[PDB]
């Protein structure tokens, strides 16, 4: 729960130190863009000043000093006028003078068209450097996950690194595009529009400064009181979700066994009172405004009545005072969005740290590169201890001993240690006192690359990236023409189904009408297999889903027709698994018993007993 | 977005005179902060000019009403716009499921499961979360400027061009900045939802991606990614940041020319000094209520393409329907009589399913068996109309299926789908669904005919043990069976049971096999399975392979006359 923001914020603000030209430009450039349109208003008072003292002037008796002139208008009763007459520099008998005015007004117009254009530079660059700092940590966190190892991604949450390189790298970009611009210059305006507000009048700036507790004590007592409801609404919308996910994924029982009317009617009864939930929710929070624009006006009120009996005494002039109208304008923006300004810092300040966090995280074991070639196949393993977690050793010693271009098939219960042996193959884990040599020389001092991209391995479950079938069958060698993947799609058996999709070979499926079967999704994943021809191809279960007929004859044409490759078949059906070359009966490790089907059956162990649960029907 | 209005005026049709008590709130609310500077004009017109001490503080009062009236029917606007924006979202989902309910499984499962909840839950939201922001927050740009005219109007009506022409031209320039810009910012949205689905994809196949070293193909395919969204961002960037330097220099450029303007009417004596300081807060004003109206414009692009899958939802008129005049059988007994059904999705080369023609009798039991991909998934949503034979007619016992009501039906077909699928409750309301009056000791047959007695009575709270929202908790043959018992306390008169048994091991398959053979001695079972130990007991078999069939029979005249079903079975023995 952003157990961090100083260090945090340092990190993350030195992440765009690469890029300190293009932000000390922004700096000083949203500065001098911003103290100009501050003494603008300064001008454009004068200027109307410039018209005030001549209008009240020009009446006045020709020749009179402004004293004398003050001092008549005493003399018949007027003290007010008196007053506001030696509050400003008249001299009667002359009107506007509009050669100043003119001067004034051409001054603050090209002040005003510099501004314009010492700010559009300074948000393209501000742009420039930001969508240049996202790329190189957008890339970074792409080359940070193909260096973890497999014990990070297989360790965490189902959505916890998704949700963490996708919605936490957004949030940087928003609170690293909105505290430089709408963080930054709204804290310029409400230096420099209060150190301008203070010059003109140290009184009416006192008024001002009185509503920023106020305008903090109300948005803070109004989001600290919409909290029965900012949570009862999440939490109303929390069972719609749950109720439409059962009901839309249990939709074919749902319609069988009739209950779409009582489905419906929990629904239209907890729809309703979602709505009743977010109304409340939505009025609260939607009156933050409304209040602090309020304490906008009754600080503009006192800021008006107070400035003109103020130049009705003659202590300030009108100039000054309509000045003050439009710094009072610019400061209390500010404050009307600055709790929208931060609860969006804070959010992505809290989705900045565990990005650094998982940038932090140990790399994989720095491979030796050495290009392993694999002649024969003699894939012998040696005394493999793997644990997981120290404290619960999963795989105890064992011994198997592979063949060059034998099939040897591995069998056991669910939870005997079967994938992770594969995983263990593959060297997405590594070995713990033991070897697990590959034809003589050992693949625990080997170029990973170089090791899997000559395996060959197809897992229990499937992965379909978004794309076409043909694009996830080509994906095992995206060299090769569509001879070639219509080719080896033919022995994975993916052709005659292929073509009862509407379009085949170009399904897309990643939005498809669900017209592809769970084996036929792990017949898809077998043709991409297939493509790469593999030297030592393992299949952990990838037939699980699909016919025992088609599993027989995938694992007859490229796992027993391939002469040349060794092969690993761990299935649970034991009917393609019989007569295979060296069945291994496992369990938690330790292989217990081995060896061809026929003598594996004929010593009566756990092989036996375990074939009558499939043959006899005896459990 | 044709789209976008085309749902927006459909749906918040009721709230008209809801939005006609906000947009009449927001222009009191919008009138009365413009009039704040009216009054101001007039303490420094009234109480300024002259000496009239009084007159500034007694005209306080008026300002205190003023921005009294305006918070009044502003905290009163967001009453009404925030309670017609959730009865839209409350009557737009309520539509969107209401159409949704209707789908058969070929439209239910073009869209999903999921991709079809986050098109009703959260997709909603975000029309829902754009009304309450047009309403509240955005019509208060076009009120600011129109009736801002119209005080300056009031106000010496003399200067008043130069409000009608200051508006004209920063509606004008900011409609061309914004329209370059939304066609390159819905662009932009499409574009980081592709690269959110690169790095899903990467995540989740991170064990196989590494597997073929295809490692130089992935974070290439993503370096086209990533310099391909930097690209549309930096150029959406590129209107975006002419947005507050235009609209400010407007403004700043309106209000020096008004000071030249405004002093050549003074010195002529036909205008007062206030009159300056009211306009130059009118201006503001205006600036301020189209800086942030058109900042928050980011709704619409985002909210425009939540309403096109909203709409392709939603216009998806349903294929499979009641028919007009009905057949209504006394009893609906079990004779499926499927003659030359053909099934063909629209557009493909090969049917799923064709010219398969058998029939079953009134009390015996069928099983259908092939290959993986081999039609046979598809011939059990055929019997109970989850999808329409294009070339065929099945018929059950009296009549054409699709010339029979679809509910009544429903009411005597006990299906037991591929995947045992349990609703959130307990097993007493999860089983329930199959006769919804079951007796507590009735509740207790099922689960020992489905060989399921055993774990759900092994329980403290006996058949009351909660079960997850998708029956997660049982792993496996134990929501399969659960999911047989719920059909078999319906005593229907078809059992049919779609790849029920494969998850079962081989003597509870057998055990609930022999327990239905003793209970529904008279149903029609149809039974669909991969397996050939659950299917020596059919009464008859059927093989289909790619489609056609390819054998009737028995189990003993098959597995010497069919060559598909001699080597179906040679790989069972052991
Ligand atoms: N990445 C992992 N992290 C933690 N525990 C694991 C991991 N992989 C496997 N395990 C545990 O170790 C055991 C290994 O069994 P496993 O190799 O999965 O056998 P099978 O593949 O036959 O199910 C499992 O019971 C599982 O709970
Ligand atoms: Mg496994």
């Amino acid at each position: 729960r952003t157990r961090d923001f100083k260090g945090s914020a340092i990190r993350l603000a030195r992440r765009l130190l690469p890029q300190r030209a293009l932000t000390l430009a922004v700096i000083l450039l949203g500065v001098g863009g911003i103290a100009i349109g501050v003494i603008g208003p300064r001008i454009l008072g004068h200027a109307t000043d410039l018209l005030f003292n001549g209008v009240i002037g020009r009446e006045l008796p020709a020749g009179l000093t402004k004293e004398q002139a003050v001092e008549a208008a005493r003399a018949r009763g007027d003290g007010t006028f008196a007053d506001l007459l030696s509050g400003m520099d008249i001299v009667p008998g002359q009107g506007v003078d509009f050669g100043a005015v003119g001067r004034t007004l051409a001054l603050a117009l090209g002040l005003y068209l510099v501004a314009a254009l010492l700010v559009w530079v300074q948000a393209r660059l501000l742009n420039v450097t930001v969508q240049r700092t996202m790329v190189a940590l957008r890339a970074e966190v792409q080359e940070k996950i193909h260096r973890l190892p497999l014990s990070y991604f297989d360790s965490r949450q189902r959505g916890e690194v998704l949700s963490r390189v996708t919605n936490d790298v957004d949030n940087i970009q928003n609170s690293v595009s909105m505290t430089i611009s709408q963080l930054l210059t709204s804290v310029l305006t409400v230096f420099a529009v209060l150190v301008m507000m203070l010059t003109i009048s140290p009184l009416l700036t006192l008024f001002t400064v009185v509503t920023v507790p106020a305008s903090l004590w109300v948005t803070r007592w109004i989001t600290r009181r919409s909290q029965p409801l900012f949570v009862a609404q999440w939490r109303n919308t929390g069972r719609l979700a749950a109720h439409l996910e059962e009901t839309y994924s249990g939709f074919t029982i749902v319609k069988t066994f009739g209950h779409r009317e009582a489905a419906a009617g929990k629904f239209a009864e907890l729809n309703s009172e979602t709505q009743q939930s977010s109304f409340g929710a939505q009025f609260f929070s939607g009156l933050v405004s409304p209040a602090t624009m309020f304490i906008g006006n009754l600080s503009y009120v006192a800021v008006a009545v107070v400035g003109g009996l103020q130049v009705a005494t003659g202590q300030i002039t009108l100039g000054s005072i309509q000045a003050f109208i439009q710094y009072v304008r610019q400061f209390n923006q500010p404050l009307t969005q600055v709790a929208g300004m931060y609860n969006t810092l804070q959010s992505g300040i809290a989705s900045a740290e565990r990005v650094f966090d998982l940038l932090d995280t140990e790399e994989e074991s720095a491979d030796s590169p050495r290009r392993a070639d694999v002649r024969t196949g003699r894939v012998e393993f040696e005394h493999v201890s793997f644990s997981y977690v120290p404290g619960t050793p999963v795989i105890e010693d064992l011994s198997l001993v592979a063949e060059p271009g034998s099939t040897v098939a591995i069998v056991g219960p669910t939870g005997a240690g079967k994938t992770t042996l594969v995983n263990l193959l593959m060297r997405f884990y590594d070995v713990d006192s033991g070897r697990i040599t590959i034809d003589g020389v050992d693949i625990a001092s080997v170029s990973r690359e170089s090791l899997r991209a000559s395996i060959g391995m197809v897992l229990q479950d499937t992965w379909l990236f978004a794309g076409t079938i043909y694009d996830n069958i080509a994906y095992g060698r995206p060299d090769a023409d569509e001879d070639e993947v219509i080719e080896a799609a033919t022995a994975a058996y993916v052709d005659r189904f292929v073509h009862t999709l509407p379009n085949g070979y170009d399904t897309r499926v990643d939005d498809d009408g669900g017209a592809i079967s769970a084996g036929e999704k792990q017949l898809i994943t077998i043709a991409r297999a297939v493509l790469a021809r593999p030297k030592l191809l393992v299949l952990d279960e990838a037939t699980s889903s699909v016919d025992t007929r088609t599993e027989l004859l995938i694992a007859h044409a490229m796992a027993e027709l391939r002469r040349d490759r060794t092969s690993f078949i761990i299935a649970h059906r034991l009917s393609t698994i019989r007569d295979a070359d060296l069945i291994l009966v496992m369990d938690s490790g330790r292989i217990i018993e081995r060896g061809t089907h026929e003598e594996l059956l004929a010593r009566h162990g756990r092989y036996w007993e375990m074939t009558r649960v499939h043959l006899g029907g005896i459990k | 977005s044709n789209m976008l209005w085309a749902l927006l005026r459909q749906y918040v049709r009721p709230y008209r005179w809801l939005l006609a008590v906000v947009a009449v709130l927001q222009v009191i609310s919008n009138m009365a902060s413009l009039y704040l500077p009216t009054v101001n004009a007039a303490i420094i017109d009234d109480g300024v000019a002259k000496g009239d001490t009084a007159r500034i503080v007694e005209l306080g009062a008026v300002m205190l009403g003023v921005t009294a009236l305006q918070v009044v029917c502003a905290v009163g606007a967001v009453f009404f716009g925030a309670r017609a924006a959730t009865g839209f979202g409350h009557d737009l989902r309520a539509a969107v499921f209401t159409h949704v309910t209707t789908f058969s499984a070929e439209e239910a499962g073009r869209f999903g499961a999921a991709s079809l909840l986050t098109r009703t839950t959260n997709d909603v939201g975000h029309i829902q979360q754009l009304v309450q922001l047009t309403v509240t927050m955005l019509i208060t740009a076009p009120i600011m400027s129109i009736g801002g005219i119209f005080m300056a109007l009031h106000q010496d009506a003399g200067l008043s061009w130069l409000l009608l022409v200051s508006v004209p031209v920063l509606g004008l320039a900011n409609y061309w900045i914004i329209r370059h810009l939304m066609p390159v910012f819905t662009r932009m949205q499409s574009l980081i939802d592709g690269i959110n689905r690169v790095l899903r994809d990467q995540l989740s196949g991170i064990r196989v991606i590494r597997a073929f070293a295809r490692e130089p193909l992935e974070r290439v395919r993503f370096a086209e990614a990533n310099q391909t969204l930097s690209d549309s961002a930096l150029e959406a960037g590129r209107w975006q940041a002419l947005m507050l330097p235009v609209t400010t220099l407007v403004i700043n450029v309106s209000s020096v020319a008004l000071i030249w303007f405004g002093g050549l009417r003074i010195d002529a004596g036909q205008m007062q000094v206030g009159s300056l300081i009211a306009f130059l807060a009118y201006f503001m004003q205006i600036l301020m209520a189209v800086l942030m109206a058109t900042f928050m414009l980011v709704i619409f692009p985002r909210a425009a393409v939540c309403a096109d899958r909203i709409g392709e939802v939603l216009s998806t008129q349903t294929a499979i329907t009641n028919p007009a005049d009905p057949v209504r059988p006394a009893a609906i007994a079990g004779d499926i009589g499927v003659h030359d059904a053909t099934f063909c999705y629209p557009g493909a080369d090969r049917p799923v399913l064709q010219d398969v023609s058998f029939t079953v009798p009134r009390g015996t039991t069928t099983a259908v068996v092939g290959s993986t991909g081999s039609g046979k998934s598809t011939l059990i949503s055929l019997i109970c109309r989850l999808y329409d034979v294009t070339s065929g007619s099945l018929r059950i016992d009296g009549v054409d299926v699709r010339d029979l009501d679809i509910e009544q039906l429903w009411s005597a077909i006990g299906l037991v789908p591929q995947r045992g699928y349990l609703f959130s409750g307990t097993v007493a309301e999860n089983l329930r669904y199959g006769r919804a009056d079951a007796t507590d000791d009735e509740m207790w047959e099922a689960l020992r005919v489905a060989a399921a007695a055993d774990f759900v009575r092994a329980h403290p709270q006996g058949l009351d043990m909660p079960v997850a929202q998708g029956g997660i908790n049982f792993s496996g043959g134990q929501r399969q069976r659960l999911a047989i018992a719920r059909a078999v306390i319906r005593r229907p008169a078809i059992y049919l049971f779609d790849d029920a048994f494969s998850a079962l091991d081989v003597h509870t398959d057998a055990r609930v096999r022999d327990a239905l053979r003793e209970v529904a001695a008279d149903a029609t079972v149809v039974i669909v399975s991969q397996r050939i130990s659950t299917v020596i007991e059919a009464d008859q078999v059927v093989v289909i392979d790619d489609g056609r069939v390819v054998g009737i029979g028995t189990h003993d005249t098959l597995l010497a006359d069919c060559p598909i079903y001699a080597e179906f079975a040679e790989s069972q023995a052991l």
